[PDB]
């Protein structure tokens, strides 16, 4: 956040560093989607992958939350998918 | 003497500048982090099948390629963390050789996956010597041109004969 | 052991497999469908088989891992008007029940299940393992 | 007689597969060497003489936890100049014949090891040849059946915990390189399939993970890998760089003054390798 | 029997104050360390520990090094373990030690205002002139000589941040180190392991990753990235009643130490030096 | 002591959280800490009551 | 046990605030000096010590 600011203090700055981050995390998910993009997904996810998935999920929610914090168009699909709220358009 | 290491410096800077676009590779975002990988240079491994690759020298000659450097305006006395900073990268250039000789082999997996032919021997060390090459310009671009004509550095020069003697013995044992 | 007549209880060995085919909207006492369904399951696991694609005649659904709700008597579930419910191979006390009738599809037949007042089952011919 | 019809009875059972090592020549008394640690009903079906003698492996503990929980653990015998071959610290099936001595040790052993290993055809081999060797009706068959059937015993005992484990879902291992930004990781998993079930578990009682996600907990053993897996197999090398300097100690004034009784720091190599998970204690 | 226990050179100057000083008895060995178990423990979060390297027949080269005493969920300043000089005094609450305690701060990280501030303030004690100056000479006095006698320029090619892989550029931790006292510099040499040992171009590696992290902040027991390394740690009560009188027990452990496993040590001709 | 007295909470919370990330703070100092506290408040309790009685008193 | 569940016993107490001082570090033992006087029940809640120390 504070190299972030460097660049000026912008008023939602907490959310800026999110957005950021998950720009970032976006970028070589998308990588991986194209690296998969050819091969064939199943009815129902990998279990051991899923197990793998969930707790791992676990630390990084419990991280994020401990660490409590502070044109729109295109600004809400992709807040939506930061979101990761799927139903995305 | 060490105007000739200034003349070497320069010529350097320039002839990376000429050969990068000579056979256009800049692979220039990478660094000396870790062994490479040919995925980041599986077309430039295509260009350089275009060449015979026999034409290169099993060892390094970490000494004089490094040892431009090391003429800088320390006398400044401002900034003793880039003198710390030059001592860091020629250790860790040292690492990066020593890897690349141990791993060789492995390295030589990885580009008969990519583009297996049989100049792939001169490949691997092509790639390593480059993606070094490259690294070495971005350090000169962080660096500022301030070679003075001479400059003595007992520490840097110990370190660099110490690191560049296991640089050396390793790539010696690359037998065949 | 006492149930309510609110549940209805179909036996199949099909429904190793969720039955989505089968799951219908119910109605209230103004006979108005119920747009939402609540899928109750014994496992978080199991979640991941219901295909809510699968329930166009709702238009929301949602899934859950049925718990004993200690805090409700069996004996006279709370009533949840607002969703019609079904629950797929129970393996505890149903607490809660939907609009209407509240439907449940097992492979197996407990005793909480056991007297049950409408119980529908499914004749299979026998195939046996080794 | 006394004991009761059948009645399987209750004793200790020495556990390392190399125990029924046995001159299949009668006229020949051979006696294996074993450590006691053999006698202790634990997950190392391996005595530490065993592991030392044919893996370069020392076991060892690692304690973890509120409730002191003791992890098994081995560790390296491999020194640090040790090359090439000397560095597989478990053969691959494709390579133990290789490095394993068939030739220089004994029948018996070279049977157990083809056991271990999946390999039917060498079993058969041995077993054929025994059949049209020595007298093998006496007293040779009954031994060589002997030693098949414990060792099959042990393994029908490993195979099949192993395989649950396998596709369990509460408790997760992944043996690579977690620092997946390395190429001398590789598809540790993979490799790891193509163990024998039994091998598998020997690997999970002697690789500790680099980090342990317990429940929401995460305890990272290291940051960096000890050993890693290939083809070859377990190999004694570290994935970055330089070999880690072994000194061996033991087995194969004033600085004294000031370093009088004074806490000491092992020099000991364990393993440290790849990803676990796990879901409550199952302890 | 020189007790060179820094920090039991500490008198509760006031009356009604006791000072225990109840420190480790190490401090009479004349050993590198110019500070005894106990303190570097309360004051650093370190434990001794000594690390053998060539132990075969009389080659006994036993390099010390001291250990984390930091979890895997401090972080900032709770990891902090040698705090730079400018963020020393907010690391270490001052205040709530001995005022002798904090002059031996001072003087280790040359805050000589801080020194004089804490003079000016004894001044003021109701015994001041009596016993409180005799107290402070003394303390200052033996605070000068060790600080003097760590320092080597008073009347070699160990780098500590020349070990890290990934770092962008700068090491620096080593200009840090130089900004140090002797007496800092010396602890540093002391309790931290270089991760690398070169003698007479033959290279040890005792780690595939240093442990420790130097940055302007100071020394941390901090990780190069990723998560911490895990390091864990009559009165008779009815409680304490046992019930009736009536599982790797045959294996040896591990220790679950993080030893300060950080830099290169680089070593000319000289041979396997053992004077 | 001082910033109960004086009404500093912002002192007395400022001791309170060095306190707590200062030495072994769980294993007796917390205790003795609260301790502290809890007698200096309970002191004040007993005294402001009956002051505010005596201030508005007639 | 001996005494009644609870029943709060009577005894004397120390009423002067400082009394309450004791040196967070565990390990250095330290006793506050106090005059008796903080031991009768009466409107000072400082002994006559504290007093002249902090107040003059
Ligand atoms: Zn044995
Ligand atoms: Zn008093």
């Amino acid at each position: 956040r504070e190299t972030f600011n460097v660049f000026g203090p912008f008023k939602q700055i907490d959310f800026m560093v999110m957005f950021v981050i998950k720009f970032n995390f976006l970028c070589d998910m998308r990588n991986f989607a194209k690296l998969i993009d050819e091969l064939v997904p199943n009815k129902q996810p990998n279990m051991r992958i899923h197990s793998v998935l969930v707790m791992r999920d676990k630390i990084v929610k419990l991280a994020f939350s401990n660490l409590q914090f502070q044109n729109t168009k295109h600004l809400q699909r992709l807040i939506m998918l930061m979101n990761a709220n799927y139903n995305v358009i | 003497s060490k105007d000739i290491v200034n003349e070497k410096l320069q010529k350097i800077i320039v002839v990376t500048d000429g050969m990068k676009r000579l056979y256009e590779y800049c692979n220039c975002k990478n660094s000396l982090e870790t062994l490479p990988s040919a995925a980041n240079y599986g077309s430039l491994l295509k260009r350089l099948n275009l060449y015979n690759l026999d034409h290169i020298e099993m060892n390094v000659n970490f000494y004089e390629l490094l040892f431009p450097l090391t003429l800088y305006n320390d006398n400044d006395n401002s900034d003793k963390t880039l003198s710390h900073q030059l001592v860091n990268y020629i250790f860790l250039a040292s690492n990066y050789f020593q890897n690349c000789a141990k791993n060789f082999n492995y390295m030589r997996e990885t580009f008969n996956v990519f583009g297996p032919f049989k100049q792939i021997d001169f490949m691997v060390m092509f790639v390593i010597k480059f993606n070094f090459l490259c690294d070495m310009r971005n350090f000169a671009k962080l660096i500022d041109e301030l070679v003075p004509n001479k400059q003595p550095n007992m520490r840097i020069h110990s370190v660099l004969v110490m690191r560049d003697k296991i640089v050396k013995l390793a790539f010696s044992n690359l037998q065949f | 052991m006492e149930c309510p007549f609110q549940i209805q209880v179909c036996i199949s060995d099909r429904f190793f497999a969720f039955p989505h085919n089968l799951v219908e909207p119910q109605s209230d006492v103004g006979n108005k469908l119920i747009e939402n369904l609540i899928v109750y399951v014994p496992t978080d696991d199991d979640r991941l088989y219901i295909d809510k694609k699968q329930f166009p005649k709702f238009n929301s659904v949602l899934v859950y891992r049925h718990e004993h709700d200690v805090n409700i008597d069996s004996r006279s579930p709370k009533k949840t008007a607002s969703a019609t419910i079904v629950y797929w191979n129970p393996l505890v006390p149903i607490t809660e029940i939907g609009a209407g009738e509240t439907r449940v599809f097992s492979v197996l037949l407990t005793n909480n299940l056991f007297y049950c007042n409408t119980m529908i089952v499914h004749h299979e011919n026998p195939k046996c393992p080794i | 007689l006394v004991p009761v019809g059948m009645a399987p009875r209750q004793m200790r059972v020495n556990r390392c597969i190399f125990a029924s090592i046995v001159s299949f020549d009668a006229c020949i008394t051979y006696k294996s060497p074993c450590s006691p640690d053999a006698y202790h009903d634990d997950g190392w079906f391996i005595c530490n003489n065993h592991l030392i003698k044919r893996f370069k492996m020392s076991k060892m503990v690692l304690p973890i936890f509120d409730n002191q929980f003791k992890m098994t653990i081995a560790r390296h015998l491999v020194g640090n100049k040790e090359r090439g071959i000397k560095r597989i610290l478990i053969p691959s099936a494709t390579n133990y014949q290789d490095v394993f001595n068939l030739n220089s040790m004994m029948q018996a052993e070279q049977l157990i090891f083809h056991l271990i290993y999946n390999n039917e055809n060498a079993v058969n081999t041995i077993c054929d040849n025994l059949k049209y060797t020595e007298g093998f009706t006496s007293n040779t068959q009954r031994v060589i059946h002997s030693v098949y059937a414990t060792t099959k015993s042990i393994l029908d005992t490993t195979n099949p915990n192993t395989f649950c484990s396998r596709v369990s879902r509460d408790e997760l291992r992944f043996f690579d390189v977690t620092n997946a930004r390395a190429l001398r990781g590789g598809a540790g998993d993979q490799l790891f399939n193509n163990y024998s079930g039994f091998l598998q578990n020997l690997i999970r009682r002697a690789v500790a993970p680099e980090y342990l996600q317990i429940d929401t907990e995460e305890l990272r053993f290291r940051n960096c890998a000890t050993c890693i897996i290939d083809e070859t197999g377990l190999v004694a090398s570290v994935p970055d760089g330089p070999e880690l300097y072994n000194p061996i100690r033991s087995s194969d004034r004033e600085l004294d003054r000031t370093l009088s009784g004074y806490e000491e720091y092992p020099t000991y190599v364990p393993l440290f390798l790849g990803y676990q998970i796990i879901n409550s204690e199952n302890n």
